[PDB]
């Protein structure tokens, strides 16, 4: 577990899934911002800050 | 002597061409035997609806009789020298090859000239041959792999000549008379679309002068002006299910539109295919087989035999898999098999790519063993590619591909593409087409 | 013809559940508590309904309504104190069940263990929300303190506590929401318990010895139905002793006082079953550290399958681990005793030491002891 | 000495009291189940009888008389030769996946 | 796979002793 | 085609699909709220509080 998952093929799989996982995290961040109506972030995007 | 050094030796495929256009190509290595045959560019894809099956009739009646050689005298001469004369006809190419000794080359070329130029096409022999072809259709009805592949082509290339069966519907075979066959011979068996290929103890100069003195009468003129043109086909992602619950096993073949003959993406894709590999119940590798799907199938006794194909025509081709398994195994494989493709489209590793490269190299080298497979290679490559690709070029293109290339090409051809499922037999658990198309993409990605 | 018990789908589920379920013949009495929990749950629900049929959920008429239950409703005091003491019995059985899971290595059944942890979370939440309903001094001030703890959450803390409060303090809105959640939650607990049993049945129960009991199995019906019936009768005896003879034994007298927001009790404490965590949060000085230790004190049960290192599943054949486990139990009782006691020397030091020792045993001493254990058996 | 403490712990463990051989007490993970399946028939039958008798004894909460307890030097390691091979095979598979 | 003509039956009469063959990557074959 | 470019630029990946949906909802909420509020105020012009705050 501490070494079975630490392998060159496993590291390559991590690199393969870095874009997908990272932009999934971006998906989650943007969804959280939209759902909570986070003003601290939404105050900067144009045409959306007019809502407040 | 290393792999690269042995690869270079590779006696060349010296290629020439007469005035008519019949390309002459030979390959001398050592043997006292030689395979000599012509690879015409006929086939089912050049046959219209009314005359479909003409090529099969012509191939059937080729050896029966000629004008110069009255009949069974042809077979007597072929057997008296020990030659194993054979022929075949796919959807694209039709070929006859005398497979005999080197010393019998002058007579062997003469025999092929008679078959491919002066065919009696006798009406009586046509009528006797008519029943045989109908019998052969009843033969092929039993063979489940052949019928499932015919269903594949019918449901994938629907509305195009490619979807037509090579043998033809069992209605044209009962109406094709001498007139249709003679038109087929005089309109497809033309010198430009012919490759006189020989391999073994054959001299290129000898093959050239034999061709000059025999096949000179071949013409390239297309009657008044009727020139059959190559017609692009339309891969129509569809499905067909001939459900017959009395059959023991359920042959299921699923494919998507792969590349054409000339497309370089063939070299990476085969590697990807080699990663999935092929399995049969009588293998013995079992759970330890490198291929993920092979190990899964052997561990759980899922299927009886799955194998991947790379059917490749001129402008398009089929790419996928064909598995034979019991009734309560069809769905699971269609989950695992697709689970492989998407993984290959998203998580290809260096190790499996190296394995696929080695498998492809071994397949290419092993298939090119013996005079007849070399003759096959020359005849097919001079038509599909326009030249015979040397093994060194194959090695270079294989060395080019890597994990990134495999992932890119699989995403280009496999990911989110409508398949062409075609089943047969006790296909109940067979997932609905919407389920298959949904499985053609991965929500994590 | 087919047997209705094994053919009717409802009777089929019942049959596979507790009629012909292959159970080990050597499971000790400690397994009975499982059934007791369910039994307690059922009893609780019944009593809860008969309490919800005479209890208003308004600040003005909450406490008085409860008195009307005790003083006016025919056989009302019995239902009220049955609920109050059945909560304590529920938590006694819950703690004994968790101890049994720790001891005999039943946490190796991963899905059942996690579902049990979720059930534990839900049960403590439900009991806390229930204690607020009588609207005594203890209920009001305990709810105030507990929800004020959530203000330690970074960024979204004050908003969260104001939101849960439904205002700016514990008031009518909070009381009504607590009543509604206390009503609905036990049904969620019932569903989760059904899922717990479902996950358990795919692997079968674990015997005290740890070894697979597949060779020695008995039908559940003729033996364990009557065994759990006897266990239920004994638990009923204890619970009825509590209800009929000392109904307010495990109850703070300060609860029998209208919730006045202008006067704090001289001592503020939760119910007994909540003290073991409460004292833990008392140990950590930092406000957010208290909340983190509070949640960890229960969430650490998740790490039990991973922290296991002994080659043997159970603990019958691990004397050193047994001393460690009983040290942990004694430490838990120490924390429970300390939590009720006011914060003052020496209880500050003893509580800090108790919490430190609890975590040390759970994460460090037990795996190290198991690793030492393996070497002594040539593995 | 170390062997003295090993023998003392063997006595204090308790599974010697139920006539239980050491390897009978091991937890059954995938490696252990595969190892048990790999056992020869006689060893498997003896193991299952020992486990069943121990389960009986624990259900009735009794132990066999002093004489019929497995001793320290009569406690053979029958599962270990197969368990080590199974572990080696698993490690080889992981190293190939490495 | 049935046969009901001379052409299909042609080549089905074995004239050499049977030689079984099974591989590790190639399916079993007989002749 | 514009649709084909939109697909094999921003629709093929389901995660890119989710990101597109998230940003599209972010902008659509504002656009739809503005449009609907403007329409509703237009229908009842002079009959809402916001149209008479200036008087008082
Ligand atoms: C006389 C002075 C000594 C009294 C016994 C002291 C003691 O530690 O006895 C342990 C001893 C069991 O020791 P063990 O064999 O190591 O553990 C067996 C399991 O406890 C399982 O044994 P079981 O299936 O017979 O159930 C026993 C269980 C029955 O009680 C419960 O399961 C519920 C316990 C909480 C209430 O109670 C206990 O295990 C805890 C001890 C209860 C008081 C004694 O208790 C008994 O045999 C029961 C005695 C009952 C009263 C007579
Ligand atoms: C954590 C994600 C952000 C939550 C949050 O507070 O968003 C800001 C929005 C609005 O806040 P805001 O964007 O006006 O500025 C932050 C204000 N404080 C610091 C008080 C939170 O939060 C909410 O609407 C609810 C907060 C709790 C969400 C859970
Ligand atoms: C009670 C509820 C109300 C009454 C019922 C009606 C409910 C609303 C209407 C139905 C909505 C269904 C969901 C929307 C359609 C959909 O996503 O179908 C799944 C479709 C079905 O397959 P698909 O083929 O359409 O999409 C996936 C394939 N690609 C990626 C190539 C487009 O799958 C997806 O959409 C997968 C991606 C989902 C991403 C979601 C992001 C959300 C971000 C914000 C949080
Ligand atoms: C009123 C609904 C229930 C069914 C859900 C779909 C099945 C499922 O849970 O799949 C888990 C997924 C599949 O893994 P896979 O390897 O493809 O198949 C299993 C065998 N290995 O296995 C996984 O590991 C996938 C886990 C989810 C990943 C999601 C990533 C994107 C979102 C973040
Ligand atoms: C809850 C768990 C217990 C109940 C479910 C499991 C037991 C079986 C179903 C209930 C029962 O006792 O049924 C008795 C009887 C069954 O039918 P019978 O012909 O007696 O037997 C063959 C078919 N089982 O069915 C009857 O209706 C018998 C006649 C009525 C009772 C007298
Ligand atoms: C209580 C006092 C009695 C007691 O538990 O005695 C210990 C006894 C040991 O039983 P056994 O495992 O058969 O002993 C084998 C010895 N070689 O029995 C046990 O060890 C069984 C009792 C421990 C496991 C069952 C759950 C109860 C644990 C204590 C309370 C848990 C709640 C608080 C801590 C969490
Ligand atoms: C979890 C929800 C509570 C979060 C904690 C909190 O303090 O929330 C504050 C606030 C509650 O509502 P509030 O703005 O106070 O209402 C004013 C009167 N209308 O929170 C809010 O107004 C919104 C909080 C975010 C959660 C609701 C909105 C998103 C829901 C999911 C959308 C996507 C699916
Ligand atoms: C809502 C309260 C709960 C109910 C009604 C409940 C119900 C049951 C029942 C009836 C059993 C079978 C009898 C037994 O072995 O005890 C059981 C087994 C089990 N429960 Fe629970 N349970 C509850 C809470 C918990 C908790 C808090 C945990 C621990 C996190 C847990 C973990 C387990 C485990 C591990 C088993 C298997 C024990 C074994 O097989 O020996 N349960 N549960
Ligand atoms: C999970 C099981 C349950 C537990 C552990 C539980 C726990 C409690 C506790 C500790 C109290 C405080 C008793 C007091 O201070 O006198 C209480 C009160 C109450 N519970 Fe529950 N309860 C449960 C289920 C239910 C259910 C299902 C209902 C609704 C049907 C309910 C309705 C009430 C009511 C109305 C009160 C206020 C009466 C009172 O406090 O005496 N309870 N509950």
């Amino acid at each position: 577990m501490l070494s079975r998952f630490l392998g060159p093929r496993y590291r390559e799989l991590a690199r393969n899934w870095i874009p997908t996982a990272s932009m999934w995290g971006a998906v989650g961040a943007v969804g959280l911002v939209w759902a909570t109506d986070w003003r601290l972030i939404l105050d900067w995007v144009p045409y959306i800050n007019g809502k407040f | 002597a290393t792999y690269a050094q042995a690869l270079q030796s590779v006696p060349e495929t010296q290629v020439s061409q007469l005035d008519n256009g019949l390309r002459v190509a030979s390959e001398q290595s050592s043997q006292p035997t030689c395979t000599v045959g012509v690879w015409i560019d006929a086939g089912s894809r050049y046959e219209n609806e009314k005359n479909n099956g003409a090529g099969y009739f012509v191939e059937h009646l080729a050896f029966k009789g000629t004008k110069n050689r009255p009949g069974s005298a042809l077979e007597k001469e072929v057997e008296s020298m020990g030659a194993h004369l054979n022929a075949y006809s796919t959807r694209e190419h039709t070929a006859y090859y005398i497979k005999a000794l080197s010393k019998d080359l002058p007579k062997a070329v003469e025999l092929l000239a008679d078959i491919v130029q002066n065919c009696s096409l006798e009406d009586s022999q046509i009528e006797k041959e008519r029943d045989v072809i109908l019998q052969e259709l009843q033969e092929n009805d039993s063979s489940m792999r052949d019928v499932v592949f015919d269903y594949l082509h019918a449901t994938a290339f629907q509305g195009t000549p490619l979807a037509q069966s090579v043998e033809g519907p069992s209605e044209n075979v009962r109406k094709l008379s001498r007139a249709d066959l003679t038109e087929y011979v005089s309109q497809h068996y033309k010198a430009p679309r012919m490759v006189l290929a020989a391999a073994g103890g054959v001299e290129h100069r000898q093959l050239l002068d034999l061709a000059q003195k025999h096949f000179s009468s071949l013409s390239g003129t297309y009657v008044e002006d009727a020139v059959p043109a190559f017609t692009p086909c339309r891969f129509t992602g569809s499905e067909i299910r001939h459900r017959d619950d009395a059959l023991p096993l359920a042959h299921v073949a699923i494919a998507v539109e792969g590349p054409g003959w000339a497309n370089p993406d063939n070299v990476p894709l085969q590697v990807a295919n080699a990663i999935i590999g092929h399995y049969d119940s009588t293998y013995g590798g079992g759970t330890h087989m490198s291929s993920t799907l092979a190990s899964v199938a052997a561990t759980r006794k899922l299927c009886q035999s799955f194998q991947t194909f790379n059917i490749c025509y001129a402008e398009t081709g089929l790419l996928g898999a064909h598995f034979v398994c019991d009734n309560m195994s069809i769905d699971d494989m269609m989950f695992f098999l697709q689970g492989q493709w998407m993984r290959l489209c998203t998580s290809a590793t260096e190790s499996e790519v190296v394995r696929g490269k080695n498998i492809l190299r071994n397949a290419l080298v092993s298939h090119l063993d013996g005079t007849t497979p070399v003759c096959e290679d020359i005849g097919r490559s001079l038509l599909t590619y326009g030249r015979r690709i040397p093994l060194a070029e194959w090695e270079s293109r294989i060395a080019e591909v890597d994990a990134s290339v495999v992932r890119e090409v699989c995403s280009k051809y496999f990911y989110d593409q409508c398949p062409a499922v075609a089943g047969l037999g006790p296909i109940e658990q067979l997932p609905d087409y919407n389920r298959i198309r949904s499985g053609m993409f991965w929500l994590r990605f | 013809m087919t047997n209705i018990r094994k053919s009717h789908p409802l009777m089929k589920i019942i049959n596979n559940a507790f009629i012909d379920l292959p159970a080990p013949s050597n499971i000790s009495s400690w397994w009975n508590f499982g059934s007791l929990l369910g039994i307690c749950l059922i009893l609780q629900i019944l009593t809860g309904l008969f309490l919800a049929m005479h209890y208003t959920s308004d600040t003005t008429t909450a406490f008085s309504s409860v008195t009307h239950i005790c003083r006016d409703v025919n056989y009302g005091w019995v239902i009220r104190y049955l609920h109050a003491n059945g909560a304590s019995m529920f938590f006694i059985c819950l703690f004994i069940h968790v101890g049994r899971g720790l001891y005999y290595g039943s946490y190796m059944f991963l899905e059942t263990w996690n579902i049990g942890v979720v059930l534990l979370f839900t049960v403590m939440a439900t009991a806390f929300m229930g204690y607020v309903l009588p609207w005594g001094q203890m209920s009001f001030w305990g709810a105030t303190v507990i929800t004020n703890l959530l203000s330690a959450i970074p960024y979204i803390g004050t908003d969260l506590v104001e939101w849960i409060w439904g205002g700016f303090s514990v008031d009518k809105a909070t009381l009504t929401r607590f009543f509604a959640f206390h009503f609905i939650l036990p049904f969620i607990i019932t569903a989760l318990a059904a899922v717990h049993l479902l996950f358990l049945h795919e692997t079968g129960s674990n015997n005290p010895t740890g070894i697979s009991s597949d060779m020695d199995k008995i039908p559940f019906h003729p033996y364990y139905t009557i065994k759990d019936i006897l266990g239920a009768l004994f638990m009923m005896l204890i619970l009825l002793i509590l209800v009929l003879f000392s109904p307010d034994l495990l109850g703070d007298p300060d609860n029998y006082t209208p919730a006045n927001p202008l006067n704090t009790p001289p001592h503020i404490k939760p119910e007994w079953y909540f003290l073991f965590a409460y004292a833990i949060l008392r140990s950590i000085p930092n406000k957010l550290g208290g909340v983190l230790a509070l949640v960890a004190s229960i969430l650490i049960l998740i790490l039990m399958p991973m922290l296991h290192t002994s080659k043997q599943r159970s603990m019958m054949f691990r004397p050193l681990s047994q001393c460690l486990f009983w040290m942990l139990v004694a430490d838990l009782i120490t924390l429970t005793w300390i939590g009720g006691q006011p914060v003052e020397h020496p209880f500050i030091i003893i509580g800090q030491l108790a919490s430190i020792l609890y975590f040390l045993i759970i994460l460090v001493l037990m795996p190290i002891t198991s690793i030492i254990e393996n070497n002594l058996l040539k593995w | 000495w170390l062997e003295g403490i090993r023998k003392w712990y063997y006595n204090a463990a308790g599974f010697n009291k139920l006539g239980l051989m050491r390897d009978d007490t091991i937890y059954e993970d995938d490696d252990v189940k595969e190892a048990i399946r790999r056992l020869p028939e006689n060893l498997y039958n003896d193991r299952v009888f020992r486990i069943k008798r121990a389960l009986d004894l624990t259900m009735r909460q009794q132990i066999l008389p002093k004489e019929q307890w497995t001793k320290y030097e009569e406690d053979k390691f029958y599962l270990e030769p197969y368990l080590k091979e199974v572990i080696r095979e698993r490690k080889e598979r992981e190293e190939w996946a490495k | 796979r049935s046969f009901l003509c001379r052409e299909s039956l042609s080549g089905q009469a074995a004239g050499r002793p049977l030689v079984a063959s099974v591989g590790l990557n190639v399916p079993a074959s007989v002749r | 085609t514009l649709t084909a470019r939109l697909y094999s630029l921003l629709f093929r990946r389901t995660s890119t699909f989710a990101l597109t949906i998230a940003v599209g909802a972010l902008f659509f909420e504002r656009a739809f709220d503005q449009g609907a509020d403007a329409i509703y105020e237009h229908i009842n012009q002079g009959k809402l509080w916001k149209h008479i705050k200036h008087k008082y």
